């Protein structure tokens, strides 16, 4: 559901879903074409 | 005491994932 997120700081506003792509355990954030956040990790429980 | 490096070196620069897109 649209929903404010505040991960650690990172403060955006979207719908968030369970991931399918595989972010290498090296890798916090995910950038899509144009560098627009397409994907976070949870800075607590880890989840992407 | 030299040799050359063809194309080794390289890396994951930034750890923030990018599928299908050169950057």
């Amino acid at each position: 559901k649209c929903v404010n997120f505040n991960f650690n700081g990172l403060k955006g506003t979207g719908v968030l879903t369970e991931s399918n792509k595989k972010f290498l355990p090296f890798q916090q954030f995910g950038r899509d074409i144009a560098d627009t956040t397409d994907a976070v990790r949870d800075p607590q429980t880890l989840e992407i | 005491a030299y040799t050359n490096s063809f194309t080794r070196g390289v890396y994951y620069p930034d750890k923030v994932f990018r599928s299908s897109v050169l950057h």
